[PDB]
């Protein structure tokens, strides 16, 4: 879910 | 009493300690295995075909925006726009391939170059509008529409992704994002954009860039110092985590391998090209007679050949490590005064110039002090038993020293060495021999008193009673  | 040389060996053997139940920087301390479990907490992974021991994944570099890019909000609640799309430059593609290679080197994954397009299991692309981070990726437990994608920011304000290269942040970013696509999480529950995380938010003390490229925190938090460099490849805990997931790659570098100067690894991150090279690496090696060659540095170094141990190499601190399950055999110091610690197998340790301290440990070690006043340290009788003695290959009387001060018999048993020409059945008797014709010598000690040597050291050069400490 958008892991930076 | 224990000499200073012995103390230096003991102190370094216990440097960078991990585990236990005491607080470290306000956090619990975890061992490599405990950290690996933490990094794998999402329980996400790619599935290997039934029966396949090797996972094959393809990769490609996008040439146009995909569905996610065009309508981010349909997939992730927080992103509304990614700005303008751009394809990976030749430099980015080249560096991406090196990062992928560094992961496939340690685990059972084979990456297949699918070229330009969106056909790869893993895809790469750039975006221009900041989403609160330098880049982002999706773990394998997302819908097929997002699976395997990693995105990198490139704009007039942020240029780290434009020029990735060995040792810089752009290169570590590629390795880090690829780690996410394979199933690895950050070591703690934090993420760019969610609140304002700091190291105080880590779950365990060792969540730093000295142990994992998946960490956000500087290595100085745990006592290491890479002087501005960033690890280009998976570190100690990353290797432990990925291998638990996809298995250990047992065919990598199975020949005799040299790391550091004169490297035959064909890996930029394992190779030193000058005395100014800043090395940061964790050794994964599946077999052969291997060597850590740090001969080109002039700084004082501390090299430890034990698995999972950290070394202070080329002026940096805790920058070189050996992965769990790896046996490295030899080490070569530089022109500074070095500390070389061997492991349980037969090691070849070479101090080079400078006043070095060498500790072979178990096994029949071949020790070379080189120029300078070198000290060969012993902490247990078993380290150089009469059955498999070390050989001091270039001993120079009056310069080098044999240090036995740390042996239990001297520190605790209060034994006094008595030099004789033949054993008579008394504990503590020692025979120092030297054949001036062959230039071969020997020190044999009967610690038990049965007239049979329990400890022995072979010498090339003469040693006198004045050369033996305690
Ligand atoms: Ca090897
Ligand atoms: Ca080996
Ligand atoms: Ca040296
Ligand atoms: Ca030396
Ligand atoms: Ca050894
Ligand atoms: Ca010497
Ligand atoms: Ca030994
Ligand atoms: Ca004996
Ligand atoms: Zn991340």
């Amino acid at each position: 879910g958008s892991n930076s | 009493g224990r000499s200073d040389a012995y103390t230096q060996v003991d102190n370094f053997l216990h440097a960078y300690a991990r585990g236990g139940d005491e607080l470290v920087n306000g956090h619990p301390s975890y061992t490599v295995d405990q950290a690996a479990e933490q990094i794998l907490r999402e329980q996400a992974s790619w599935q290997k075909a039934p029966g396949d021991s090797v996972l094959t994944l393809s990769y490609s570099f996008l040439t146009k925006p995909n569905d996610f890019f065009n309508t981010p909000w349909k997939y992730v609640s927080d992103i509304y726009s990614l700005g303008k799309f751009s394809a990976f430059s030749a430099q980015q593609q080249a560096q991406a391939k090196l990062s992928l290679q560094s992961w496939s080197d340690v685990t059972n994954i084979h990456f297949v170059d699918a070229g330009q397009g969106d056909q790869g299991d893993l895809t790469f692309g750039n975006f221009s509008s900041s989403v609160g981070g330098a880049a982002f990726a999706f773990l394998p437990d997302v819908p097929d529409a997002l699976k395997g994608q990693s995105w990198y920011l490139i704009n007039s304000s942020y240029s780290a992704n434009v020029n990735p290269a060995n040792g810089n942040y752009g290169r570590q970013t590629l390795t880090h994002e690829i780690g996410h696509t394979l199933g690895l999480s950050h070591p703690g529950d934090y993420n760019a954009g969610e609140g304002d995380p700091t190291y105080a938010d880590a779950t365990y003390a060792e969540d730093t860039r000295a142990y994992s490229v998946m960490s956000y925190w500087e290595e100085q938090n745990t006592g290491q110092d890479f002087k501005g460099a960033y690890s280009s490849a998976p570190l100690l805990d990353d290797i432990a985590a990925i291998q638990k997931l996809y298995g250990a790659n047992l065919t990598t570098r199975t020949g005799d391998t040299v790391y550091g100067f004169n490297s035959n690894t064909e890996r930029d991150f394992y190779s030193a090209t000058s005395s100014s090279s800043k090395l940061v690496f964790s050794v994964w090696d599946a077999g052969g007679n291997d060597t850590l060659d740090f001969s080109g540095f002039s700084q004082n170094q501390k090299i430890n050949l034990n698995e999972k141990a950290l070394s202070d190499v080329g002026g940096l601190k805790g920058n070189v490590s050996i992965a769990a399950g790896v046996t490295v055999e030899n080490a070569i110091g530089g022109s500074g005064s070095d500390l070389l610690i061997g492991n349980d197998v037969a090691n070849v340790l070479k101090g080079g110039a400078g006043n070095d301290i060498l500790y072979g440990g178990l096994g029949a070690d071949q020790l070379w002090g080189g120029a300078g006043a070198d000290t060969f340290v012993y902490g247990d009788i078993a380290e150089s038993s009469a059955a498999a003695p070390d050989t001091l290959r270039d001993f120079v009387s009056g310069q080098d020293k044999i240090d036995l001060s740390g042996l239990d018999a001297f520190v605790n048993g209060g034994l006094v060495l008595q030099y004789v020409d033949a054993f008579a059945g008394k504990a503590g008797q020692a025979i120092l021999s030297y054949d001036a014709a062959s230039k071969a010598g020997s020190l044999a000690i009967d610690f038990s008193g049965d007239a049979h040597a329990d400890f022995a050291i072979n010498l090339i050069g003469q040693a006198t009673q004045a050369d033996i400490v305690v």
